[PDB]
């Protein structure tokens, strides 16, 4: 019954406390990824109020002139 | 581009109002409502499609179908008596355009007496052979008064200059009426006979 | 956000410079409009600015007459009507509008200014005062409007009540103001009104 729970208990371990580390640099990666795509967002939301200034723009000027 | 609406719509409170903005074409999201209360600056209420800027209330609500934009009010309160306008911009010109604009009338408005005061010359004026009368008329519904004058007990016909009402604070009306004097006249005797449906008051003192 | 310059008085045919400064964000990310009230009417678009491109588009009833500018060093855009006759007088409006992409309405409107135009002098006003109890002010025997009458320089709100102005055959307005208090307040603050006649610049107080 037991001699070979000896050694399975320590694998047990190592390789389920790598797993832990492998984890925290997952959660790590997840948060600098939020991060950055709330920037995306900032910025996208920036560039489309630009873009509707610079269409209305160009209506006002061929309006102007034609 | 032109937008019609109708001059004046009246409607009882709890019961929705619809304001109609007729015209050719008005492009889609290019419209808008506001709101004017007497002495201010408009308020955009509904923005394009069915949008209420953060802090209008949700009893706003905007619809569209051929060439009409109607503004509709869900259960209105008395606070929503207002000139309201649409407006938009031309799809050609670039042009903006307001409507002729719409005066809510909320129906249901109960009587009102004026609360009167008068005041008389002050220890300042009577130094300059003026001398001055006042009248001031403030809460009363439906906002249409006559101020009749009496130099005790007696009438007066010329120098007389009263206002026409206009809305208040609240949603009632208030106005008022002046006579100058000079102490030749003023320190040897007033009454004040403001005439609103029926309820006569006299100011003296 | 918006605030514009004050009330004036044009003689016909002269023009005016109506400015309006607005605060609170990027001025570049603007759209300007000016609109225009009619006393008792409606309101007039007369044109539209977008400050970042420099350049203007005009309701074909102002085009010639009007000129609007903007100055982002200044965080102000300028509305100036030439040539100037009496049914351009009224209240002028500064509205911004795009507060977002889709927002095609003006979401942001200055104060006003009430423009008169008027071929008669200027006069100043002449300033007389007057279970609780109530006192009030005087305002008589000036042109043009407006006037504001302001209480304790501010510490008041809670019992204003300012009442619209007389117009004498002279040609001239008359104007009152009136507020509340408890009547076991007589001789616990000492109280004074400000009158503005900004058009003429007059900058009266007294007490009661």
């Amino acid at each position: 019954c037991c001699g070979g729970i000896k050694k399975e208990i320590e694998a047990i371990k190592k390789e389920q406390e790598a797993i832990k580390k492998k984890i925290e640099a997952i959660e790590k990666e997840l948060s600098g990824i939020v991060q950055q795509q709330n920037n995306l967002l900032r910025a996208i939301e920036a560039q489309q109020h630009l873009l509707q200034l610079t269409v209305w723009g160009i209506k006002q000027l061929q309006a102007r002139i034609l | 581009i032109e937008l019609t609406q109708p001059p004046s719509v009246s409607v009882v409170p709890g019961q929705t109002a619809r304001i109609s903005c007729s015209g050719d074409n008005i492009p889609y999201e290019y419209a808008s409502w506001y709101q004017q209360k007497p002495g201010q600056a408009p308020v955009l209420v509904i923005y394009g499609d069915n949008n209420r800027p953060s802090g209008i209330p949700e009893r706003f609500s905007g619809s569209n179908s051929g060439n009409t934009a109607t503004l509709t009010i869900s259960g209105t309160q008395a606070e929503d008596e207002a000139d309201y306008y649409c407006a938009s911009w031309d799809s050609m010109t670039v042009d903006g355009v307001f409507g002729g604009g719409t005066k809510l009338t909320v129906l249901g408005q109960p009587k009102a007496a004026p609360s009167v005061t008068l005041f008389p010359p002050s220890s300042e004026e009577l130094q300059a052979n003026k001398a001055t009368l006042v009248c001031l008329i403030s809460d009363f519904y439906p906002g249409a008064v006559t101020v009749a004058w009496k130099a005790d007990s007696s009438p007066v016909k010329a120098g007389v200059e009263t206002t026409t009402p206009s809305k208040q604070s609240n949603n009632k009306y208030a106005a008022s009426s002046y006579l100058s004097l000079t102490p030749e006249q003023w320190k040897s005797h007033y009454s004040c006979q403001v005439t609103h449906e029926g309820s006569t008051v006299e100011k003296t003192v | 956000q918006l605030v514009q310059s004050g009330a004036e008085v044009k003689k016909p045919g002269s023009s005016v410079k109506v400015s309006c400064k607005a605060s609170g964000g990027t001025f570049n990310s603007y759209a300007f409009s000016w609109v225009r009230q009619a006393p008792g009417q409606g309101l007039e678009w007369m044109g539209s600015i977008i400050p970042l491109f420099g350049f203007v588009v005009y309701a074909q009833k102002f085009q010639g007459r009007v000129t609007i500018t903007a100055d982002e060093s200044t965080s102000t855009a300028y509305m100036e009507l030439s040539s100037l006759r009496s049914e351009d007088t009224a209240v002028y409006y500064c509205a911004r509008y795009f507060d977002t992409y889709n927002n095609y309405g003006f979401a942001n409107w200055g104060q006003g200014t009430l423009v008169t135009v008027s071929s008669a002098s200027t006069k100043g006003p002449s300033v007389f005062p007057l279970g609780t109890a109530a006192l009030g002010c005087l305002v008589k025997d000036y042109f043009p409007e407006p006037v504001t009458v302001s209480w304790n320089s501010g510490a008041l709100t809670s019992g204003v009540h300012t009442f619209p102005a007389v117009l004498q055959s002279s040609g001239l307005y008359s104007l009152s103001s009136v507020v509340t208090v408890p009547s076991s307040s007589l001789g616990t603050q000492t109280y004074i009104c400000n009158v503005n006649h900004k058009p003429s610049n007059t900058k009266v107080d007294k007490k009661v």
